[PDB]
């Protein structure tokens, strides 16, 4: 136990700040793929 | 009604399966430890109306003869089981197998189920146990309370560190399980697989030796899944599902025209 | 007229009520203390042509009878009580429930509402009142014109500083009400919720004690709503009201062929 002292966050900003642009890019991906599921299935409903 | 209807509807049930197959391995890009799949297209039996090599008369066959397909179907969701990249982390109970092998736990019924993430954690009696559902790590580690660190060597040696000791007191040993074909596992999600007859009889061993995979602790594998190609996939996917709409599109005119006409 | 077309018409009718539904959470995305409604599908009463497992012969029963559906509806809208991120304001007369519990309030009708808003301000006597129509809360909190600031304690122990005075002036007590199955309560608008049969006799006390939540003092909850998954839910029941639609002009054109021909 030391006085005088605290403890801050223990968190990086450089691996957050990575983590949010891939976390973005899969979202983005995964959106591209509901959209194609959506295309398929309006492209069907036009016969 | 028409053979074109049947055989377009076997290209859309294909190419669902295939999109829905690429869709999963979009979905898990984040999950650690996880291999992606392939979806194997195979054609249908074919309708023999002239047989090729046949016998037109004597001294002379059918070169080609006419046979209609029924179709396509998808035979397999094939994993590929290659090593995705590393993570390092600052957790110590974390560890990534580096090369062949799997991590065993036991699972509620009471079989051993086999798994490539390294996400572990401890409960209250401090054995060691995965950071999902909680299920045992085989065989059980237990970290004693009077520990100050926690070291995992390339062995699978699980070693801690107690206040006013040297050395090194050894509280366990890792052991991994390697499979002949480790796309024959079953899996049962959780990231968890079951040995099937295809994948062949369980090996284990030490890690490191015996051709197994070596446990980098603090380390992470990551999902081998290329964003790029299951993008590229889909977009082909679609193509080949909207011109499979088109001749359906098209029988259905033709059935409408001769219903109007004959 | 034809059994496609009723059935049909159920599968249209759910859809409405499901956008609907969806329309209402994305209309209330900045609202503070909505909770997302959610609506539940059940299929209608089969209609019994064969019954299934009855004895066509003896040693044999029907493995599957014939059961034509009814279609289906939307039978209830789930309120999803769970808590929602809380903003932070510099205002001190907002409270917020860490927690189960509703903020009660007197209706002009002389019963109670139960609110999750806590955006709260005074009115000409100085009762602490509702931001928006301005109901009295229960118990009435009067802060006197002797105040220079007010602070509102966890257990909801409302006390206010006298000017001249270095003691603390204690000029009421907060009590919330929990209930069993908040999402039984009958929304009633502008934030408030009316007691029902399903949703339990009121249980009130201090905030803090006996599993009721805590009163945040400058704090506001926001909406649960995810709208994300609101667009998404939005384009799925966009897709099946099309799908409901096709079959209605299949069966359309069917009887207007038939007309033209028998």
């Amino acid at each position: 136990i030391n006085n005088g002292m605290l403890e801050q966050s223990n968190i990086d900003m450089t691996q957050e700040l990575v983590d949010l642009i891939s976390a973005q890019r899969n979202f983005q991906a995964n959106s591209r793929s509901l959209e194609v599921h959506n295309q398929l299935q309006q492209n069907i409903l036009q016969i | 009604m028409h053979p074109a209807l049947w055989v377009s509807k076997t290209g859309l049930d294909a190419q669902q399966t295939n999109i829905a197959t690429i869709s999963n391995n979009l979905a898990n890009a984040s999950t650690v430890g996880y291999k992606k799949s392939r979806a194997v297209f195979e054609d249908l039996f074919y309708q023999n109306i002239n047989q090729p090599g046949g016998q037109s008369s004597q001294n002379t066959e059918l070169p080609s003869g006419l046979m209609l397909g029924a179709g396509s179907k998808v035979v397999a969701t094939q994993k590929v089981h290659t090593h995705g990249n590393a993570q390092t982390t600052t957790n110590a109970l974390d560890m990534m197998v580096e090369g062949d092998g799997f991590f065993q736990v036991t699972l509620p019924d009471g079989n051993i189920g086999y798994t490539r993430n390294g996400q572990f954690t401890l409960n209250g009696e401090g054995t060691l146990v995965t950071s999902g559902s909680g299920y045992p790590v085989e065989p059980e580690i237990v970290i004693p309370e009077d520990a100050i660190s926690i070291t995992v060597g390339t062995d699978g040696e699980v070693s801690v560190r107690v206040r006013g000791q040297q050395d090194n007191q050894v509280v366990g040993q890792l052991t991994i399980t390697d499979f002949v074909n480790p796309g024959g596992l079953e899996p049962i999600g959780q990231n968890l697989y079951l040995p099937t007859g295809a994948s062949g009889d369980p090996q284990e061993g030490v890690p490191g030796l015996d051709g197994l995979g070596e446990i980098r602790q603090s380390m992470l594998e990551a999902s081998n899944v290329n964003v790029t190609e299951e993008l590229v996939n889909m977009i082909e996917a679609q193509r080949v599902y909207e011109m499979n709409s088109k001749v359906i599109s098209s029988v259905d005119k033709m059935m409408s025209f001769v219903n109007q006409q004959l």
